[PDB]
């Protein structure tokens, strides 16, 4: 028996260099080295166009709206807020039964809110252009966990929600009944960030967990086909390249990494010496061609993607940055915190 | 005749009765306070600590009536006798109070309360006015002898020649009673230099420290003019400037002290104290020099 | 251990600071009133920081710096509010005892206790601060009972800290008020001590058939060059660069720059612009995100007589946005319109595709024509929609 | 024709002889406190509080020292400065030291001794001076003001017969002296009634009480004589006087603050747990 156990090492470790070799093969350039022939760029000007004011504690969450103009954010201390960034003003509001309420999304028809926290259950607020409104009669329980709420999204759709939560699972749910269509497992931690696939027939999203790890999952049968693991702590926000062939992470040691898909490996590294607090929110541009991130350093920074080099820091803020997002056309993007007050930049 | 100086009836009888007013409105404000008696305010700062301020200053709006009425002997020793007992015991009693505000605090970490009310603010008003009474009988002793002799306490000045008129000398006593008021209120400054922090209620420990403020600033210059400026001066400017000293100093005073507080709102206790010489020891020496990079 | 990571790195700056070869001299200052031991200016670790970690803009350096300033690490020699100023201010460090890595969360009979020490130490002034006082009133009025034992304890610490050195004396009790005030700041200060909710919390052969079945999967998974990889990225981005708003400026102007708001107006209009035109023909998929490309792609194949595939197309996801309640009804309808023989809209699948739907629709659900979406996806990215670009509708919108 | 009474070897200079003596060895005093300055008699009062009543005795001598010569308009004005800048600091820091041991004696029967020391009588020395020295500055520009006029602060006075005497006058800021003398240490008789009963190391309390309670019959008879039987006089029977009223006066006083030190002599049990429980790790 000790003969066969010895032949299954060696197969075992044939089939392991096997694949470094292939790996090492396939490994050739550079993405930096090869993109240099790309030409640098300018000098940028970027600066607070508006500055959003009501909340009564920190700001956890966002999400921009499908028309370009409005905002929907959410606090510690349970309250919902919709604004309208163009001009400032406040247009809902409602009061959520729980703290620490951490996940909220906006539903691509601009009719309903999804929110969410300590409470373990994600509820989704109709939309209505009433006068004194009570949308606390209109709200819907649909996805229910063991653990907090870490992040929820709606799908391509109006009907399913994503969701994440510490249990270490991530769910599929139908808003209208309340019925699971799918679970996925594979994370023996927490899991504390989402991001659905940018083309609408990729039927794919991705997770990052507090066990160091990018998963990429399958919306028809629930096993993921890919698994990353380069990381030195908790992964705290992923977020797609555009093309759809690429997904970046930010993680809490204090750099933003990206990785491939067709590849199977990371292609480059985002950090720098003076940058000591872990990375928050990352996001896109239109085109892809910068990736910003919110540190906990009270910072933004934007790194150039094809090069690898920091083009600018912006300044302004006085507390953490929770959470970073783009605006759908490309224009503006929009950063909450923890000193109670989100700043669009443009 | 036309050789004396001319005097006004109208600009005149207009000081001696706004004044009336002031010395009616600070005697009945003496029976308010008494018929309340009773209030968070009021019992705070005690009635025999608080009604010998609207009685001390009543003293001093004398200065003014009896520089009025005519000058002579025993009007010129009386200007001086109500201008010493009225401010030592006015701001010689907001100083003893002020006084009290830091070692009440102080003994809330106790239990002993010490400085009693008209016991230990009113005990230590009575050495101030020891002092202030022993000089008055030795300086009114002094000036009678030399009554008799050439000086008739009471002098003359001249300005635009054929204009004259009759004054009260100022002796070489009254540039002393002027710094003695001076270095007192210099400790009524550092006591309300040691009083910013202590938490009060009515805050009553920063309205005092205000109309002290006002004195040593505001009575430096009357002093400086009325010295300088009083051989020449007249009859009817000497009236004006001190009543708008006995109006912008202590009627301002009478009023940052009265209206807030009516409107603004065996062996066990022998081992524990080694034992907590031990961790005060042990712990001590974990930052005393273990690796402090300062020290070394 | 939340904050372990950054903590474990600012220490390491620390004892950088420290080295004596090339560090931060320390130096003992006087200027004609008293004698000040051991400090070191504000403006030279400002000079300090740039030089080591190459921090080129000035701003930066001093926001680092800030920052470590306000977790414990210096503090200034003469103020409640951690910071760090570019100026000739006299900073000291923090003694390795007192460090916030060392798991530090002190009670409140323990400030008490440090607050009435405060009191007896020059008993003729009572210096402290306006909200020093004001906690000191509070906590008393908590801690009644057991007041005395801590005063008690206020005793014994004064008398035995006062035999002590001079120097030594002054240095070890400024390292105690920069400990009370990270930990209690003053009112109006960002707490670093906080923390986020979210991180407040047999046979040995079977092993070897799950790594051989574990291995052939990296195996299976096709791969490509790093050099067609890159190809793809960059070709991609330099694709879109007269796209991006951040680093091209739109047509007229940027809503967000210069207040004109015609710009959201004229991409959402029905008549689409030039530029959105152009953007059309980089590929299918763009085209079908774009709802006039739909439209206008489908009114081509309409006259074309080829629609059949598209109206099969648009089905599918159309029945994906159903809620469940509706699917079992609403893939019959597909069945029977579609697919099935003798349709009116009969189309044609490969055998394998067939064989799964024929075997799937008995059971309806959001996924059942999802190889046969495959299908019809694949044979338009090829032919049809080729064909739209050579036809001459696209040219003649493409200029105008 | 006799006028000015001519007098001396007999007494005039048998006085300053003796009288420069006690300054003599005033001075050795406060070269031999200094050295020793460690056995437990002179540690118990306090170097600095016993060696402002070895200088400012010295003040005391002068008042005869500065009569021997012939009277001036400046020898007159520091008769009357170094009389209250002597007098405020021997009996101005007896009556404090005697002040200090009733207030910790009454922290007997309550706790929490500070024991202000050396420091805080010191303290209230700087006080007791400052109001002597704004009546005294005060007090010199009064009579440089009459300077001008009569009343020369230099006077003369004659006896039966026919003999005259170039004296100095007696003012009227003399009689209210003499009387803030005289309230100041019915202060101090107080402060030794309530002593009375309190146990000492080197009973100080008693060789001490000794000194403001003589010094307040025999310098008020002295104070009495020289005011009522002024007229007449002599300038030899001044002499007479000052020497006879300081050496029973402030050498008394300086021989019983000096001689006696050389010649004679509940839930506590629960919060020990929690003492001992942060012990038990710090004796680990
Ligand atoms: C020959 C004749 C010689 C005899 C002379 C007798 C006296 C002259 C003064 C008698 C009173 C002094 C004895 C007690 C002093 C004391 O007692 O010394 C306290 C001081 O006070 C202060 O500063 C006040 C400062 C005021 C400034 C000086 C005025 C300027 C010039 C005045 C000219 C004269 C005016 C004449 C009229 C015109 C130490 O300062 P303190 O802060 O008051 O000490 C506190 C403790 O701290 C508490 O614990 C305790 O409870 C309290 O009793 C105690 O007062
Ligand atoms: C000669 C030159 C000047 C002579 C001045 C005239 C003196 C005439 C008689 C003086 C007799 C003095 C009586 C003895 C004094 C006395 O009783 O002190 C008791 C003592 C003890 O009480 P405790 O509460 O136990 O405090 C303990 C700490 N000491 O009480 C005090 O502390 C009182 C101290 C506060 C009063 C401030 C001292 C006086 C200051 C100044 C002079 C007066 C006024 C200033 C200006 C006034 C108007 C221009
Ligand atoms: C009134 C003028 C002429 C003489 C002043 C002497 C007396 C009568 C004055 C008037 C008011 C008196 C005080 C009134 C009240 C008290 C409280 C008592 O528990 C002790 C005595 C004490 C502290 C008195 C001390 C002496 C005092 C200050
Ligand atoms: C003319 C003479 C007698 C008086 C001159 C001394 C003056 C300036 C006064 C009188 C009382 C004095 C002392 C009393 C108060 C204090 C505060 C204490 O914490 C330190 C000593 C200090 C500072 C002393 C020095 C100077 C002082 C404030
Ligand atoms: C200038 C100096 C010497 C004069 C001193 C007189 C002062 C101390 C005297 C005279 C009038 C007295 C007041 C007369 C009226 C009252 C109200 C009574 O219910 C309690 C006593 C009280 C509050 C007295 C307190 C002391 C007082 C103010
Ligand atoms: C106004 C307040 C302070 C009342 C205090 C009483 C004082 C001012 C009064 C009471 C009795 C008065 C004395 C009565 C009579 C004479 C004789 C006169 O030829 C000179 C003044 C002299 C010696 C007065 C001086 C002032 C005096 C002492
Ligand atoms: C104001 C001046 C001129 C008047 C002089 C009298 C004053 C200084 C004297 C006379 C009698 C003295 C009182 C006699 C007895 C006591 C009892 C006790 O409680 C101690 C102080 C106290 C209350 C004394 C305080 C001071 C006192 C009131
Ligand atoms: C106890 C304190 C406050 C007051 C001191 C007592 C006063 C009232 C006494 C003590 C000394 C006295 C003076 C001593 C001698 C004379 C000379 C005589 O030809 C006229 C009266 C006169 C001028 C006396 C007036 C009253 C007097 C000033
Ligand atoms: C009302 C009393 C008891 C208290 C106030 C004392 C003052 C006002 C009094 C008390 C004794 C008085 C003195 C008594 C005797 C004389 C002698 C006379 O030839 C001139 C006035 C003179 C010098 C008096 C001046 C005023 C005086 C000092
Ligand atoms: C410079 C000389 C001539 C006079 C100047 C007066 C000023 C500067 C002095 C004289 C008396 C002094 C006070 C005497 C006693 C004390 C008690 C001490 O615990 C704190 C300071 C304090 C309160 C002193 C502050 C300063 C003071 C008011
Ligand atoms: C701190 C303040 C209150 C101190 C007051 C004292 C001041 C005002 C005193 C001190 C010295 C004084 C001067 C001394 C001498 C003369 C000559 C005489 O013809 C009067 C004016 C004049 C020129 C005095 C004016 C006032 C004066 C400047
Ligand atoms: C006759 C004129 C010139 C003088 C009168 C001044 C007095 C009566 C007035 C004028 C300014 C007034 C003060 C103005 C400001 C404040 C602060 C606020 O808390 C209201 C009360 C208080 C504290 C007032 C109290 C009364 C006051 C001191
Ligand atoms: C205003 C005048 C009269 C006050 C008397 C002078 C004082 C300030 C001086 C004179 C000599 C001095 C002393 C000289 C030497 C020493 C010995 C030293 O080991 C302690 C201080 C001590 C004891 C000094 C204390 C202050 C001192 C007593
Ligand atoms: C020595 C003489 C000639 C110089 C002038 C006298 C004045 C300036 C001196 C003499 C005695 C001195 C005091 C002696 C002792 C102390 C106690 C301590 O707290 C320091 C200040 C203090 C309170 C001193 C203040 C200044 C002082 C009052
Ligand atoms: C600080 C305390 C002890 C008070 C002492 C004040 C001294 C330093 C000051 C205050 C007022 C001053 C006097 C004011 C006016 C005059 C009149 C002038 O013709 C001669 C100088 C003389 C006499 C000054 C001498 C110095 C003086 C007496
Ligand atoms: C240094 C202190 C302790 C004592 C000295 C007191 C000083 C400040 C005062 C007291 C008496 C004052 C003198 C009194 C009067 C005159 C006459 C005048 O025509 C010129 C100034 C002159 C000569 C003064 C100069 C300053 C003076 C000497
Ligand atoms: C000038 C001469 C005649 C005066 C001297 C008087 C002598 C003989 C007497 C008068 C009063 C006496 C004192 C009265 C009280 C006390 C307090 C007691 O606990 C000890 C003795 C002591 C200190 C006495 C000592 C001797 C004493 C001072
Ligand atoms: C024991 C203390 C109070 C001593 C103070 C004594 C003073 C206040 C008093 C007591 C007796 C008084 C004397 C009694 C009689 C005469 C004789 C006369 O021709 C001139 C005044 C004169 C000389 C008086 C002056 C002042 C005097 C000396
Ligand atoms: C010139 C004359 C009048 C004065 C000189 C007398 C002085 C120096 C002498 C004479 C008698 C002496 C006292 C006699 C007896 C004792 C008792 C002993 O237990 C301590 C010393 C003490 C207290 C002596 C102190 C010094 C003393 C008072
Ligand atoms: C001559 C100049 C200074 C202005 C004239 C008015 C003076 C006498 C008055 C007006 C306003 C007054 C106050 C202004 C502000 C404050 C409040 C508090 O912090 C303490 C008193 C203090 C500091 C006072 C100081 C004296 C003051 C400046």
């Amino acid at each position: 028996e000790n003969e066969t156990l010895a032949s299954l090492k060696s197969e075992a470790e044939s089939l392991k260099g096997k694949l470094e070799e292939e790996r090492a093969k396939l490994h050739d350039v550079e993405l930096h080295q090869v993109a240099e022939r790309v030409e640098a760029l300018g000098q940028f000007v970027m600066k607070t166009r508006r500055t959003l004011k009501g909340h009564g504690n920190k700001v956890l969450c966002m999400d921009w709206c499908k028309d370009k103009r409005r905002i929907v954010s959410s606090s510690q201390d349970g309250k919902v807020i919709v604004w309208d960034s163009f001009t400032t003003n406040k247009e809902h509001a409602v009061t959520m039964p729980c703290t620490w309420v951490m996940a909220c999304a906006y539903a691509p028809s601009g009719c309903a809110i999804a929110c969410g926290g300590l409470d373990n259950k994600c509820s989704v607020y109709p939309l209505t252009f009433d006068k004194n409104e009570n949308m606390a009669a209109k709200k819907k329980s649909v996805a229910m966990h063991t653990n907090y709420l870490s992040a929820c999204s709606f799908t391509n759709s109006d009907m399913q929600i994503l969701t994440a939560s510490g249990d270490g699972t991530c769910a599929l749910w139908d808003v209208e009944s309340g019925q699971l269509l799918q679970s996925f497992h594979g994370h023996g931690a927490d899991v504390l960030c989402l991001d659905l696939a940018p083309s609408e027939t990729g039927n794919t999203f991705v997770s990052g967990g507090c066990d160091k790890k990018a998963m990429v999952w399958d919306m028809r049968s629930g096993q993921c086909v890919q698994a990353f693991e380069t990381h030195e702590s908790d992964v705290n926000s992923v977020r797609y390249y555009p093309s759809g062939d690429a997904f970046a992470s930010g993680s809490d040691d204090a750099t933003c990494r990206l990785y491939d898909l067709r590849a199977d490996r990371e292609v480059a590294i985002y950090s720098k010496e003076s940058i000591i607090f872990g990375a928050s929110s990352v996001d896109f541009s239109l085109s892809g061609r910068l990736l910003f991130a919110g540190y906990n350093d009270y910072t933004i920074n934007v790194w150039d993607v094809l090069k690898g080099s920091r083009v600018s820091i912006l300044f302004g803020h006085e507390n953490r940055v929770s959470t970073l997002r783009v605006s759908p056309d490309g224009t503006a993007f929009c950063s909450g915190s923890w000193d109670h007050t989100l700043r669009v930049w443009a | 005749s036309p050789c004396f100086v001319q005097e006004d009836k109208y600009l005149r009888l207009a000081i001696i009765s706004f004044q009336a007013l002031c010395m009616l409105l600070d005697f009945v404000s003496m029976l308010v306070v008494y018929h309340f008696r009773k209030a968070k305010s009021i019992r705070a700062s005690g009635l025999i600590l608080l009604e010998t301020i609207l009685f001390g200053s009543l003293l001093l709006y004398f200065p003014v009536v009896i520089l009025y009425f005519e000058p002579s002997t025993f009007r010129c020793i009386l200007l001086r006798w109500a201008r010493l007992l009225g401010f030592a015991t006015v701001y010689g009693t907001v100083t003893l109070k002020l006084h009290r505000v830091l070692k009440v605090f102080l003994s809330r970490t106790a239990q002993r309360i010490p400085y009693m009310t008209g016991g230990r603010v009113m005990r230590m008003l009575a050495v101030i006015l020891l002092v202030v009474f022993w000089f008055l009988i030795g300086w009114t002793s002094s000036v009678c002898q030399n009554l008799e002799k050439q000086i008739s306490l009471i002098g003359q000045g001249k300005t635009s020649d054929h204009l004259i008129f009759n004054m009260c000398l100022i002796d070489r006593w009254d540039y002393m009673t002027a710094v003695a008021e001076f270095l007192f209120l210099l400790w009524g400054v550092y006591l309300c230099y040691a009083v910013r922090t202590v938490p009060s209620a009515f805050h009553e420990p920063r309205y005092m420290a205000v109309a002290v403020h006002n004195e040593l600033i505001i009575s430096a210059i009357f002093h400086t003019i009325r010295f300088v400026l009083a051989s020449r001066l007249q009859s009817d400017w000497m009236l004006m400037l001190y009543f708008a000293h006995t109006h912008l100093t202590v009627t301002v005073t009478i009023g940052l002290l009265l209206i807030p507080k009516f409107s603004h709102s065996s062996l066990d206790p022998e081992d524990i104290r080694d034992e907590l010489k031990k961790l005060y020891a042990q712990l001590e020496i974990y930052k005393r020099k273990k690796m402090i990079t300062n020290n070394p | 251990s939340p904050n372990m990571l950054v903590y474990r790195k600012m220490e390491d700056v620390i004892a950088r600071m420290q080295d004596e070869k090339n560090g931060i001299p320390i130096r003992t200052v006087k200027s004609f009133l008293s004698k000040i031991p051991s400090v070191f200016s504000g403006s030279d670790i400002v000079q300090w920081l740039i030089k080591n970690l190459t921090i080129e803009d000035p701003v930066e350096a001093l926001h680092l710096g800030t920052l470590m300033a306000a977790h414990g690490y210096f503090f200034p020699i003469s103020d409640h509010v951690l910071t760090l100023k570019d100026d000739g201010t006299f900073y000291r460090f923090q003694t390795p005892y007192f460090w916030p890595s060392n798991c530090w969360e002190p009670e409140n009979t323990d400030y008490a206790v440090y607050l009435c020490k405060r009191t007896m130490q020059n008993k003729a002034r009572l210096e402290l601060a306006d909200y020093e006082a004001e906690s000191l009133a509070r906590l008393q009025r908590a801690f009644a009972r057991k007041w005395e034992f801590i005063f008690m304890q206020a005793e014994a610490q004064a008398k035995v800290d006062k035999k002590r050195d001079k120097i030594e004396r002054k240095i070890l009790d400024s390292q105690e008020r920069a400990f009370w005030d990270v930990h209690r700041p003053v009112p109006g200060c960002v707490n670093t001590t906080e923390v986020d909710i979210k991180k407040s919390s047999p046979p040995t052969e079977d092993e070897l058939q799950q790594q051989i079945k574990y291995w052939q999967i990296q195996l299976d998974r096709h791969r490509l060059k790093m050099s067609k990889v890159a190809d793809s990225l960059l070709s991609y981005t330099e694709q879109y660069l007269e796209y991006d708003p951040f680093l091209l400026p739109p047509d007229p102007s940027n809503p967000w720059l210069s207040d004109d708001t015609t710009f959201w107006e004229l991409e959402a209009s029905k008549e689409p612009s030039q530029q959105r035109v152009k953007r059309w023909g980089f590929g299918m998929d763009e085209a079908l995100k774009d709802p006039v490309g739909r439209e206008q792609f489908l009114k081509f194949l309409e006259s074309e007589f080829s629609s059949e595939n598209l109206r099969f197309w648009l089905a599918v996801e159309d029945l994906k946005k159903r809620p469940i309640k509706e699917v079992p009804s609403r893939v019959q309808e597909i069945w029977q319109e579609f697919l099935a023989p003798g349709a009116p809209s009969a189309i044609n699948l490969d055998s394998k595709s067939y064989d799964k739907t024929t075997q799937n629709v008995k059971e309806p659900g959001r996924y059942t024509f999802e190889d046969a979406q495959e299908h019809i996806y694949k044979l338009m990215k090829s032919d049809s929609y080729p064909r739209f670009i050579r036809s001459s509708a696209y040219q003649e919108l493409l200029q105008a």
